[PDB]
Protein backbone atom coordinates (compact mmCIF):
# COMPACT_ATOMS: atom_id res chain seq x y z
CA UNK A 1 0.00 0.00 0.00
CA UNK A 2 1.24 3.16 -0.84
CA UNK A 3 -1.15 5.97 0.14
CA UNK A 4 -3.13 6.26 3.75
CA UNK A 5 -6.13 6.98 2.53
CA UNK A 6 -6.24 3.78 0.24
CA UNK A 7 -7.89 2.04 2.84
CA UNK A 8 -11.52 0.79 1.48
CA UNK A 9 -13.93 0.33 4.67
CA UNK A 10 -16.72 -2.80 3.51
CA UNK A 11 -19.11 -4.17 5.90
CA UNK A 12 -20.69 -7.16 4.26
CA UNK A 13 -19.27 -10.05 6.20
CA UNK A 14 -17.38 -11.58 8.75
CA UNK A 15 -14.17 -13.23 8.28
CA UNK A 16 -14.00 -16.90 7.10
CA UNK A 17 -13.17 -19.66 9.29
CA UNK A 18 -9.33 -19.26 9.95
CA UNK A 19 -7.10 -22.20 11.05
CA UNK A 20 -6.07 -22.05 14.62
CA UNK A 21 -3.60 -24.35 16.36
CA UNK A 22 -3.56 -26.52 19.55
CA UNK A 23 -0.29 -26.28 20.32
CA UNK A 24 1.22 -27.70 23.71
CA UNK A 25 4.63 -29.03 25.44
CA UNK A 26 6.67 -30.76 27.92
CA UNK A 27 9.92 -29.76 29.44
CA UNK A 28 12.02 -31.50 31.65
CA UNK A 29 15.11 -30.47 33.79
CA UNK A 30 18.86 -30.91 33.59
CA UNK A 31 20.92 -30.30 36.45
CA UNK A 32 24.24 -30.58 34.69
CA UNK A 33 24.17 -26.73 33.52
CA UNK A 34 20.48 -25.75 35.48
CA UNK A 35 18.37 -25.68 32.71
CA UNK A 36 15.14 -27.57 31.82
CA UNK A 37 15.07 -27.77 28.19
CA UNK A 38 12.48 -29.97 26.25
CA UNK A 39 12.71 -33.41 23.94
CA UNK A 40 9.18 -33.90 23.18
CA UNK A 41 5.77 -31.53 22.21
CA UNK A 42 3.14 -31.89 19.62
CA UNK A 43 -0.32 -29.99 18.32
CA UNK A 44 -3.58 -30.67 17.10
CA UNK A 45 -4.74 -28.95 14.42
CA UNK A 46 -7.86 -27.13 12.79
CA UNK A 47 -7.88 -25.99 9.37
CA UNK A 48 -10.59 -23.75 8.99
CA UNK A 49 -12.62 -22.80 12.59
CA UNK A 50 -15.74 -20.37 12.35
CA UNK A 51 -15.49 -17.61 14.28
CA UNK A 52 -18.94 -16.65 14.39
CA UNK A 53 -20.87 -19.63 14.37
CA UNK A 54 -20.41 -22.91 16.75
CA UNK A 55 -18.00 -25.16 17.71
CA UNK A 56 -16.52 -27.16 15.35
CA UNK A 57 -16.07 -31.44 16.13
CA UNK A 58 -14.00 -33.05 16.29
CA UNK A 59 -11.67 -30.84 18.06
CA UNK A 60 -9.04 -31.04 15.39
CA UNK A 61 -8.60 -31.99 11.78
CA UNK A 62 -4.82 -33.10 11.96
CA UNK A 63 -2.24 -33.24 14.33
CA UNK A 64 1.17 -34.77 14.80
CA UNK A 65 3.81 -34.97 17.86
CA UNK A 66 7.91 -35.23 17.81
CA UNK A 67 10.58 -36.81 20.59
CA UNK A 68 13.81 -36.55 21.18
CA UNK A 69 16.48 -38.26 23.26
CA UNK A 70 17.48 -37.28 26.44
CA UNK A 71 21.19 -37.50 28.14
CA UNK A 72 20.61 -39.24 31.42
CA UNK A 73 18.18 -42.60 30.23
CA UNK A 74 17.51 -43.10 26.72
CA UNK A 75 14.94 -44.67 24.96
CA UNK A 76 12.51 -47.84 25.60
CA UNK A 77 12.79 -50.65 22.91
CA UNK A 78 10.78 -50.21 19.42
CA UNK A 79 8.30 -47.24 20.40
CA UNK A 80 7.90 -46.49 16.66
CA UNK A 81 7.03 -50.06 16.58
CA UNK A 82 4.12 -50.12 19.99
CA UNK A 83 2.63 -46.94 19.48
CA UNK A 84 2.08 -46.48 15.28
CA UNK A 85 -0.56 -49.59 16.40
CA UNK A 86 -2.11 -47.25 18.52
CA UNK A 87 -1.44 -44.56 16.61
CA UNK A 88 -1.61 -40.96 18.67
CA UNK A 89 0.34 -39.58 15.78
CA UNK A 90 3.84 -39.44 16.83
CA UNK A 91 6.93 -39.31 15.13
CA UNK A 92 10.34 -39.78 16.16
CA UNK A 93 12.96 -37.56 16.13
CA UNK A 94 16.52 -37.53 16.70
CA UNK A 95 17.82 -33.66 17.81
CA UNK A 96 15.88 -30.71 19.40
CA UNK A 97 17.54 -28.89 16.61
CA UNK A 98 15.69 -31.82 14.09
CA UNK A 99 12.71 -31.16 16.50
CA UNK A 100 12.52 -27.33 16.29
CA UNK A 101 13.27 -27.60 12.69
CA UNK A 102 10.23 -29.91 11.88
CA UNK A 103 8.51 -27.82 14.63
CA UNK A 104 8.99 -24.74 11.98
CA UNK A 105 8.42 -27.06 9.06
CA UNK A 106 4.92 -28.23 10.71
CA UNK A 107 4.09 -24.05 10.79
CA UNK A 108 5.59 -24.21 6.73
CA UNK A 109 3.19 -26.84 6.51
CA UNK A 110 0.32 -25.46 7.80
CA UNK A 111 1.25 -22.03 8.85
CA UNK A 112 -1.45 -20.87 10.99
CA UNK A 113 -2.24 -17.63 12.42
CA UNK A 114 -3.43 -17.98 16.09
CA UNK A 115 -1.09 -19.87 19.13
CA UNK A 116 -3.06 -22.03 21.59
CA UNK A 117 -1.42 -22.27 24.45
CA UNK A 118 -0.94 -21.71 28.56
CA UNK A 119 1.69 -21.18 31.14
CA UNK A 120 3.42 -19.68 27.83
CA UNK A 121 4.87 -16.30 28.74
CA UNK A 122 5.58 -16.81 32.74
CA UNK A 123 7.25 -20.01 31.77
CA UNK A 124 8.29 -21.08 27.76
CA UNK A 125 7.79 -19.04 24.75
CA UNK A 126 10.81 -16.96 25.86
CA UNK A 127 12.44 -20.93 26.14
CA UNK A 128 11.46 -21.47 22.58
CA UNK A 129 13.73 -18.33 21.68
CA UNK A 130 16.35 -19.82 23.84
CA UNK A 131 16.34 -22.92 21.69
CA UNK A 132 16.05 -20.52 18.61
CA UNK A 133 19.17 -19.14 19.26
CA UNK A 134 21.34 -21.99 20.82
CA UNK A 135 20.12 -24.09 17.76
CA UNK A 136 20.43 -22.48 14.87
CA UNK A 137 18.11 -23.36 12.42
CA UNK A 138 17.68 -21.81 9.11
CA UNK A 139 14.83 -20.03 8.17
CA UNK A 140 14.24 -18.90 12.02
CA UNK A 141 11.85 -16.55 11.52
CA UNK A 142 9.02 -18.40 10.00
CA UNK A 143 8.22 -18.42 14.37
CA UNK A 144 6.30 -15.38 13.29
CA UNK A 145 4.62 -14.74 10.36
CA UNK A 146 7.67 -12.64 8.23
CA UNK A 147 11.49 -12.66 8.26
CA UNK A 148 13.75 -10.36 9.58
CA UNK A 149 17.39 -9.20 9.71
CA UNK A 150 17.70 -11.01 13.00
CA UNK A 151 16.02 -12.62 16.37
CA UNK A 152 15.90 -9.08 19.02
CA UNK A 153 16.94 -9.86 22.73
CA UNK A 154 9.45 -6.94 27.77
CA UNK A 155 10.91 -9.00 24.98
CA UNK A 156 7.42 -9.95 23.60
CA UNK A 157 7.88 -7.59 19.94
CA UNK A 158 10.08 -11.02 18.98
CA UNK A 159 6.61 -12.87 17.68
CA UNK A 160 4.88 -10.64 15.29
CA UNK A 161 2.38 -11.00 12.64
CA UNK A 162 0.74 -14.26 14.89
CA UNK A 163 -1.96 -14.15 17.00
CA UNK A 164 -0.83 -14.86 20.71
CA UNK A 165 -3.86 -16.51 21.98
CA UNK A 166 -3.67 -17.07 25.80
CA UNK A 167 -5.34 -20.10 27.61
CA UNK A 168 -4.41 -18.48 31.30
CA UNK A 169 -4.86 -15.26 31.56
CA UNK A 170 -7.70 -14.87 29.49
CA UNK A 171 -9.29 -17.78 31.42
CA UNK A 172 -9.97 -14.95 33.52
CA UNK A 173 -12.02 -12.81 32.54
CA UNK A 174 -14.65 -14.51 33.57
CA UNK A 175 -14.56 -17.09 36.29
CA UNK A 176 -13.13 -17.36 39.74
CA UNK A 177 -11.14 -19.85 41.38
CA UNK A 178 -8.37 -20.17 44.02
CA UNK A 179 -5.99 -21.21 41.17
CA UNK A 180 -6.55 -20.39 37.49
CA UNK A 181 -3.51 -22.51 36.10
CA UNK A 182 -6.10 -24.74 34.98
CA UNK B 1 22.68 15.12 66.80
CA UNK B 2 20.07 14.40 69.53
CA UNK B 3 19.65 17.08 72.00
CA UNK B 4 16.24 16.55 73.31
CA UNK B 5 14.66 13.08 74.08
CA UNK B 6 12.58 10.95 72.16
CA UNK B 7 8.41 11.29 72.51
CA UNK B 8 8.20 6.86 71.95
CA UNK B 9 6.77 4.59 73.33
CA UNK B 10 4.30 2.80 70.72
CA UNK B 11 5.36 2.22 67.20
CA UNK B 12 3.42 1.97 63.65
CA UNK B 13 3.71 -0.83 62.05
CA UNK B 14 3.28 0.10 58.21
CA UNK B 15 5.68 3.09 58.39
CA UNK B 16 8.50 0.67 59.71
CA UNK B 17 8.24 -1.21 56.75
CA UNK B 18 8.36 2.84 55.26
CA UNK B 19 12.15 3.11 57.12
CA UNK B 20 13.42 -0.31 55.76
CA UNK B 21 12.09 0.65 52.34
CA UNK B 22 13.70 3.94 52.37
CA UNK B 23 17.01 2.94 53.77
CA UNK B 24 16.86 0.01 50.89
CA UNK B 25 16.35 2.56 47.93
CA UNK B 26 18.67 5.52 48.77
CA UNK B 27 21.86 2.80 49.36
CA UNK B 28 21.12 1.09 46.06
CA UNK B 29 20.78 4.12 44.28
CA UNK B 30 23.93 5.46 45.43
CA UNK B 31 25.59 2.51 44.76
CA UNK B 32 24.28 2.11 41.65
CA UNK B 33 25.09 5.65 40.14
CA UNK B 34 28.69 4.55 40.90
CA UNK B 35 28.48 0.86 39.73
CA UNK B 36 27.09 1.61 36.11
CA UNK B 37 24.57 -1.09 35.44
CA UNK B 38 21.27 -1.11 33.79
CA UNK B 39 18.45 -2.14 35.80
CA UNK B 40 17.49 -5.40 37.39
CA UNK B 41 14.49 -7.42 37.69
CA UNK B 42 10.79 -7.61 39.18
CA UNK B 43 11.92 -10.64 41.21
CA UNK B 44 9.64 -13.44 39.65
CA UNK B 45 9.76 -13.80 36.47
CA UNK B 46 11.77 -16.29 35.57
CA UNK B 47 14.89 -15.88 32.62
CA UNK B 48 17.78 -18.01 31.99
CA UNK B 49 20.21 -15.13 30.94
CA UNK B 50 22.67 -13.14 33.29
CA UNK B 51 20.38 -10.58 35.77
CA UNK B 52 21.08 -8.35 38.64
CA UNK B 53 19.24 -8.21 41.44
CA UNK B 54 18.80 -6.20 44.43
CA UNK B 55 17.67 -7.10 47.75
CA UNK B 56 18.48 -7.28 51.62
CA UNK B 57 19.29 -10.71 53.00
CA UNK B 58 17.33 -12.74 56.28
CA UNK B 59 16.52 -15.35 58.07
CA UNK B 60 14.13 -17.53 56.94
CA UNK B 61 13.22 -19.13 60.52
CA UNK B 62 13.46 -18.38 63.77
CA UNK B 63 16.94 -17.81 64.95
CA UNK B 64 20.37 -18.31 63.49
CA UNK B 65 21.48 -18.99 59.70
CA UNK B 66 23.33 -21.83 57.89
CA UNK B 67 24.86 -21.90 54.35
CA UNK B 68 21.84 -22.85 52.93
CA UNK B 69 19.21 -21.09 54.39
CA UNK B 70 19.61 -17.27 53.29
CA UNK B 71 16.19 -15.93 52.08
CA UNK B 72 16.02 -12.22 50.04
CA UNK B 73 13.52 -9.79 50.23
CA UNK B 74 13.44 -6.69 47.84
CA UNK B 75 11.68 -2.94 47.84
CA UNK B 76 8.73 -1.63 48.02
CA UNK B 77 8.82 -0.65 44.31
CA UNK B 78 11.72 -1.51 42.31
CA UNK B 79 10.42 -5.82 42.37
CA UNK B 80 7.13 -4.91 43.77
CA UNK B 81 7.59 -6.60 47.05
CA UNK B 82 8.14 -10.24 47.36
CA UNK B 83 10.43 -12.88 49.11
CA UNK B 84 11.82 -15.68 47.25
CA UNK B 85 14.60 -18.06 48.15
CA UNK B 86 18.27 -18.57 47.46
CA UNK B 87 21.41 -20.42 47.78
CA UNK B 88 25.33 -19.75 46.70
CA UNK B 89 26.54 -23.48 46.36
CA UNK B 90 27.69 -22.59 43.27
CA UNK B 91 29.36 -19.34 44.40
CA UNK B 92 32.83 -18.95 45.79
CA UNK B 93 33.16 -16.42 48.49
CA UNK B 94 30.68 -14.07 50.79
CA UNK B 95 29.68 -12.51 54.11
CA UNK B 96 26.20 -11.62 54.82
CA UNK B 97 24.26 -11.56 57.57
CA UNK B 98 20.55 -10.04 58.60
CA UNK B 99 19.45 -6.13 57.74
CA UNK B 100 22.33 -6.43 55.38
CA UNK B 101 21.38 -4.94 51.65
CA UNK B 102 23.10 -5.84 48.99
CA UNK B 103 23.41 -6.78 45.41
CA UNK B 104 23.64 -10.02 43.70
CA UNK B 105 23.91 -11.97 40.80
CA UNK B 106 22.01 -15.55 39.83
CA UNK B 107 19.97 -17.76 37.16
CA UNK B 108 16.45 -17.80 37.64
CA UNK B 109 15.17 -21.21 36.60
CA UNK B 110 12.10 -21.95 38.35
CA UNK B 111 11.12 -18.09 39.23
CA UNK B 112 10.68 -19.61 43.10
CA UNK B 113 14.20 -20.69 43.26
CA UNK B 114 17.53 -19.08 42.03
CA UNK B 115 21.20 -19.67 42.45
CA UNK B 116 23.71 -17.18 42.60
CA UNK B 117 26.71 -16.43 40.54
CA UNK B 118 28.42 -13.56 41.97
CA UNK B 119 28.57 -10.96 45.00
CA UNK B 120 29.94 -7.60 44.19
CA UNK B 121 31.29 -5.24 46.77
CA UNK B 122 29.98 -2.74 49.04
CA UNK B 123 31.67 1.19 48.82
CA UNK B 124 32.26 3.02 51.75
CA UNK B 125 31.52 7.36 51.39
CA UNK B 126 34.80 9.59 51.39
CA UNK B 127 35.24 10.96 55.05
CA UNK B 128 35.39 14.68 55.67
CA UNK B 129 37.99 16.20 54.08
CA UNK B 130 38.01 19.25 55.80
CA UNK B 131 39.69 23.19 55.75
CA UNK B 132 43.26 23.70 55.54
CA UNK B 133 42.67 26.84 57.61
CA UNK B 134 41.55 25.46 61.34
CA UNK B 135 43.38 22.19 61.63
CA UNK B 136 47.27 22.83 61.86
CA UNK B 137 47.53 21.27 65.69
CA UNK B 138 49.95 19.92 67.57
CA UNK B 139 50.17 16.42 69.46
CA UNK B 140 47.41 15.49 71.75
CA UNK B 141 46.11 12.38 74.05
CA UNK B 142 43.05 11.36 74.86
CA UNK B 143 42.30 8.39 77.04
CA UNK B 144 38.77 6.64 77.12
CA UNK B 145 37.39 3.15 78.79
CA UNK B 146 34.24 1.59 78.96
CA UNK B 147 32.47 0.67 81.82
CA UNK B 148 31.11 -1.99 83.96
CA UNK B 149 33.08 0.06 86.99
CA UNK B 150 33.56 -2.78 89.51
CA UNK B 151 34.20 -6.30 90.51
CA UNK B 152 30.47 -7.75 89.90
CA UNK B 153 30.64 -8.15 93.75
CA UNK B 154 31.30 -5.05 95.46
CA UNK B 155 30.13 -1.26 95.60
CA UNK B 156 33.49 0.51 95.53
CA UNK B 157 34.33 2.01 92.18
CA UNK B 158 38.23 1.14 93.40
CA UNK B 159 39.16 0.70 89.11
CA UNK B 160 37.91 4.36 89.28
CA UNK B 161 39.57 5.93 91.64
CA UNK B 162 43.00 3.98 90.01
CA UNK B 163 41.84 5.79 86.58
CA UNK B 164 41.20 8.95 88.04
CA UNK B 165 44.53 8.92 89.63
CA UNK B 166 46.08 7.94 86.36
CA UNK B 167 44.32 11.13 85.04
CA UNK B 168 45.82 13.37 87.78
CA UNK B 169 48.82 11.35 86.63
CA UNK B 170 49.13 12.61 82.99
CA UNK B 171 47.10 15.61 82.19
CA UNK B 172 45.47 14.64 79.24
CA UNK B 173 43.44 17.17 76.92
CA UNK B 174 40.24 15.52 77.50
CA UNK B 175 38.84 12.01 78.13
CA UNK B 176 35.98 10.25 77.64
CA UNK B 177 34.28 7.18 79.34
CA UNK B 178 31.52 5.40 78.36
CA UNK B 179 28.69 3.88 81.12
CA UNK B 180 27.12 1.39 81.35
CA UNK B 181 28.33 3.04 85.24
CA UNK B 182 25.44 0.59 87.53
CA UNK B 183 25.02 -2.46 84.66
CA UNK B 184 21.56 -4.30 85.40
CA UNK B 185 22.80 -7.62 85.25
CA UNK B 186 25.25 -6.91 87.65
CA UNK B 187 24.58 -9.28 90.15
CA UNK B 188 24.64 -6.81 93.24
CA UNK B 189 21.03 -5.15 91.72
CA UNK B 190 19.06 -7.82 90.81
CA UNK B 191 18.29 -9.10 93.78
CA UNK B 192 16.50 -5.85 94.21
CA UNK B 193 19.39 -5.16 97.16
CA UNK B 194 21.10 -1.98 97.41
CA UNK B 195 19.49 0.16 100.05
CA UNK B 196 19.39 3.70 98.03
CA UNK B 197 17.56 4.86 95.35
CA UNK B 198 19.19 4.67 92.01
CA UNK B 199 19.70 7.92 90.50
Amino acid sequence: ALKPDLVNVIKDVSPPPLVVMAFSMKTMQNAKNHQNEIIAMAALVHHSFALDKAAPKPPFQSHFCVVSKPKDCIFPYAFKEVIEKKNVKVEVAATERTLLGFFLAKVHKIDPDIIVGHNIYGFELEVLLQRINVCKAPHWSKIGRLKRSNMPKGERNATCGRMICDVEISAKELIRCKSYHL
Amino acid sequence: ALTGSYKSMFQKLPDIREVLTCKIEELGSELKEHYKIEAFTPLLAPAQEPVTLLGQIGCDSNGKLNNKSVILEGDREHSSGAQIPVDLSELKEYSLFPGQVVIMEGINTTGRKLVATKLYEGVPLPFYQPTEEDADFEQSMVLVACGPYTTSDSITYDPLLDLIAVINHDRPDVCILFGPFLDAKHEQVENCLLTSPFE
